[PDB]
């Protein structure tokens, strides 16, 4: 069989999760999916280590699917380190483990149900290409993803048919004390109708309060921001411009059982093919004590089967860093009030939106 | 004309040369790749670069 | 940096310097000003090269201030030192 | 009150003098040392960190070099676990650029620059010796990608770039296929960003490819002139070495002081909360941890055993100094002095590869030209 | 003479909390010279907005 660990933290409909376990028709693949579920609150990271180590020592599971209700980024890092030593896959389908880290360990098999920073960067070029928007301005802070965000944008303009040109690539630094003047000067040179911003959720408030002092909030000026700044769509700092457009995962249409079913499907499908061809069940040593001595065995045979997985016609494939090649992305635009409403989706380079012409 | 001018350049600036005609047979232009939204040169311009 | 000085010299179809309009006292439409040292006396320049200068500076996005040369002409190496527009 | 500054410190003999540093730290609202030896396992450390936090509720945690020589995964659990509560972690011996990002290690500090800060030395050193065209031999791992990133963005100040950058795969054997592409290249300066094992593989290949002879300049970091790499490293290599990077005793004395100095600054603040009493029963973010980390970067030490201690924007060391080696007669000699801003060469001569006392030009222009023509009738 | 006028922008000061509105249509100013006709006290408000 296949050892599957589905873990749900917080308030969730656990009954519907167990429904998809039997409803997943793997008769032709004959994966024999054994799903063992443990439900517990967030509590401590040590609980996750205690639960994973004990469970992997109990039934010798060959895969884990993790769903969380907390948005803290620390959860993602822990399981990434767990997979490196436990030598077992971990899937952060939803929650604090779903958000994507810039760098993933080579020896770790933690995969995420989310888009990379570069993946979101190309989407911004897709949405604003339709409306004949070609003049940008990249506004970036010292966040670690700023270089990747601006390199991907620049690398798509270099040899493109469309008349794409970038005006200013100013990079700010609010780490220094009393940075009001220095930030105000740099933000004062913006002239482009469209401005692309990359910062934190709190740093966007700092930028927007001083951008309003300059006045970069008119109806003729549009701001394109990734999911990192928006974070939770509920909280609005009352400084976001009326007309901000952001991209994010399609969390509205993707439920926890829906992600669980995808979490079961990706692990089960990959483990069936390797048993058919390689025919080697991954059974590492059950004890976490002296893990270095137990590195004699390997578990990378199943690693490249998780990379390429198709299920019900969906290319549920994964890269080396854990993000989805073709994730479900949704575009949200601020309405008259401070509420985020979906406008369209991007999937498999076939972006479609429900709003035409644009106001 | 151009070879006789090239030999003068080679003699005056002291470099050695190996000539080869364009494999493509074109002069040089920026065209469309096979459905990738990218532009590539061809001919001499795409050989020099 | 965007403001640089530009020498010029009167040649019949390329740079045609004209005296300023006596009525207004300043230079004409489509005839950009150009100083002249004889204390400076303002003059108005137009021609084939000036039209290129206007179109270049509109796209290169820089400003200029013409002035007709007085040390000599287009350029000559006298005693190892150049004179004029060069 | 009691402030806990315990550390996950291997080499238990170092813990004997670690407590003495804490003893004088109180006189230089009490500081308690709860140092725990770092066991060979890694999973246990994630569990052991909570246990230490359970009985001590540490404010700042520190981690040193274990007996194992990997030094890549041993310090992560301390950073990963303390990052749950945003408790700062001190990189006594870690020199990896992976710790330099705030995305993975949100609350992390270090007392030694990573291997990627050698790039800033190379630009200063190559500017002194007037080298403008360089060959990069970086690796594909994250450590290499950061080293290549820094040099490329540093050359933008002069408005130029490396003539060509080469990336191989870590742990490769037949590297001569890729490296031959760099033979016909005009630049003669080679910059190595390989690991200890990967340096030797390039070195043995370069020996048989006649790239270690006259007219070639090799610029390497600490890894490439240490361990098994130095055994097959060709003579004349002009490398780098930190003065006291491996001195755990030297780095444990000043590390406590920075936390000790911050303790006095921690007394006067607003909304100060003690670290979680138990790891199991606590799940809050402990916003004081970000506050403690934020003031830690802005705090600069006036002195120290290894000089002044100041942190960068990412928390890494700043204004550090390196010692410049030179492989002569199968031995390394000091040739340069780093001031943190400039490079001061020593009185000792520089034996370039091939014995050339005179500094090589570092760039051989090719006078053989390939020329493309098209059949056009008169021309 | 090559005279050309770009805008005759007229601003409103009597508005209450209309500072955000005033900063909007002053951005389109791009001429090297802007002739300001207003009171001395209102010029302090206008200039600090333009700055």
């Amino acid at each position: 069989s296949i050892g599957i660990a589905v873990i749900l933290v917080g308030t969730s409909d656990e009954v519907a999760i167990k429904d998809a376990h039997e409803k997943d028709d793997f008769h032709h693949l004959s994966v024999v999916p054994r799903v063992e579920l443990v439900a517990m609150n967030e509590t401590d990271p040590k609980s996750i280590i205690t639960r994973i180590c004990d469970l992997m020592s109990d039934r010798k599971i060959q895969g884990v699917v993790f769903a969380d209700d907390t948005d803290q980024e620390a959860i993602a890092q822990i399981l990434d380190f767990i997979s490196a030593q436990t030598l077992t896959p971990i899937l952060g389908i939803h929650g604090g483990s779903s958000m994507i880290m810039a760098d993933k360990d080579e020896s770790s098999m933690f995969f995420q149900f989310g888009p990379s920073i570069e993946q979101q960067a190309s989407v911004m070029l897709n949405i604003m290409e339709e409306y004949d928007w070609y003049i940008f301005s990249i506004v970036t802070t010292y966040f670690p993803g700023y270089q990747d965000f601006v390199n991907k944008i620049r690398s798509t303009i270099e040899n493109s048919f469309v008349g794409w040109e970038l005006e200013e690539v100013l990079l700010l630094d609010m780490s220094l004390d009393d940075g009001d003047s220095k930030i105000q000067n740099q933000l004062k040179k913006l002239q482009s109708p469209i401005i692309l911003l990359y910062c934190t959720k709190e740093e966007a408030t700092y930028i927007f309060e001083v951008a309003n002092s300059v006045g970069l909030t008119g109806y003729g000026y549009t701001w394109i921001v990734p999911s990192l700044v928006a974070g939770d769509t509920d909280t609005v700092p009352a400084e976001f411009p009326t007309g901000l457009i952001s991209v994010s995962y399609d969390e509205w249409d993707y439920g926890l059982p829906a992600r669980v079913r995808d979490g079961i499907a990706i692990i089960t499908t990959a483990a069936s093919d390797m048993l058919s061809e390689h025919s080697f069940i991954p059974e590492p040593k059950s004890s976490c004590y002296n893990t270095h001595e137990k590195r004699i065995y390997q578990s990378n045979m199943l690693n490249r089967y998780l990379i390429n997985v198709t299920f019900e016609g969906r290319n549920l494939s994964f890269s080396e860093d854990g993000y989805q090649m073709h994730p479900k992305l949704v575009i949200i635009l601020l309405n008259k009030e401070r509420k985020w409403e979906r406008v369209g989706k991007w999937k498999d380079k076939s972006l479609q939106m429900k709003y035409y012409v644009w106001p | 004309f151009c070879i006789d001018l090239l030999i003068k350049l080679a003699r005056t600036m002291n470099f050695t040369y190996e000539v080869h005609l364009v494999a493509d047979g074109k002069f040089g232009t920026q065209e469309r790749v096979n459905n990738s939204n990218k532009k590539e040169w061809n001919g001499m311009m795409g050989e020099l670069l | 940096d965007d403001h640089l000085s530009i020498v010029t010299l009167e040649e019949a179809p390329f740079v045609i310097v004209e005296s300023v309009d006596p009525l207004s006292g300043t230079c004409m439409r489509n005839t950009v000003p150009c100083q002249k040292r004889i204390g400076y006396i303002k003059k108005c320049c137009k021609g084939f090269c000036i039209d290129i200068l206007k179109k270049i500076s509109k796209s290169v996005k820089f400003t200029y201030d013409l002035y007709l040369v007085t040390n000599g002409k287009h350029g000559k190496k006298i005693n190892g030192t150049w004179n004029g527009m060069i | 009150k009691i402030v806990n500054i315990g550390a996950v410190l291997s080499t238990r003999k170092h813990e004997q003098m670690f407590r003495e540093a804490v003893n004088q730290a109180n006189k230089r609202i009490q500081l308690n040392a709860t140092s725990v030896t770092h066991k060979p396992n890694a999973i246990q450390m994630a569990l052991s960190v909570c246990e230490d936090l359970i009985s001590s509720q540490v404010y700042a945690i520190l981690v040193s070099h274990p007996p194992t020589p990997n030094d890549h995964f041993t310090p992560t659990p301390v950073s990963y676990t303390a990052g749950f509560y945003r408790i700062p972690v001190l990189g006594l011996t870690t020199r990896m650029s992976i710790y330099s990002d705030k995305s993975i290690h949100l609350s992390f500090l270090r007392t030694v620059p990573p291997y990627s800060h050698q790039s800033s030395v190379w630009f200063e050193m190559m500017r002194v010796y007037s080298w403008n065209h360089i060959i990069l031999l970086v690796s594909d791992d994250h450590e290499g990608r950061a080293a290549q990133k820094r040099l490329e963005t540093l050359l933008e100040e002069r408005e130029s770039k490396a003539e060509k950058v080469l990336q191989f795969d870590p742990g490769t054997k037949n590297v001569t296929a890729l490296l031959m592409e760099a033979k016909e290249l005009e630049a003669r300066v080679i910059i190595l960003s390989a690991s200890e094992d990967d340096a030797a593989t390039v070195y043995r290949a370069a020996a048989m490819l006649n790239m270690t002879g006259s007219g070639y300049v090799w610029l390497v970091g600490e890894r490439e002139i240490s361990g098994n790499a130095l055994r097959y490293a060709p003579d004349g290599i002009l490398g780098l070495q930190l003065i006291n990077g491996k001195n755990e005793s030297a780095h444990i004395s000043d590390a406590v002081g920075v936390v000790a100095q911050a303790v006095h600054e921690l007394l006067e603040k607003e909304n100060i909360t003690d670290p979680p009493r138990g790891c199991v029963g606590n799940t809050n973010i402990w916003k004081t941890g970000p506050l403690f980390k934020r003031v830690l970067m802005s705090s600069k030490y006036a002195d120290g055993v290894t000089g002044r201690v100041e942190f960068n924007e990412d928390g890494d060391r700043k204004f550090a100094n390196y010692s410049i080696m030179n492989l002569q007669n199968r031995k390394l000699v000091q040739v340069g002095i780093y001031n943190g801003t400039h490079v001061i060469p020593n009185d000792r001569k520089i034996i370039w590869p091939g014995g050339e006392t005179e500094k090589p030009r570092g760039y051989q222009m090719s006078t053989r030209l390939k020329i493309v023509t098209i059949h056009q009738e008169p021309f």
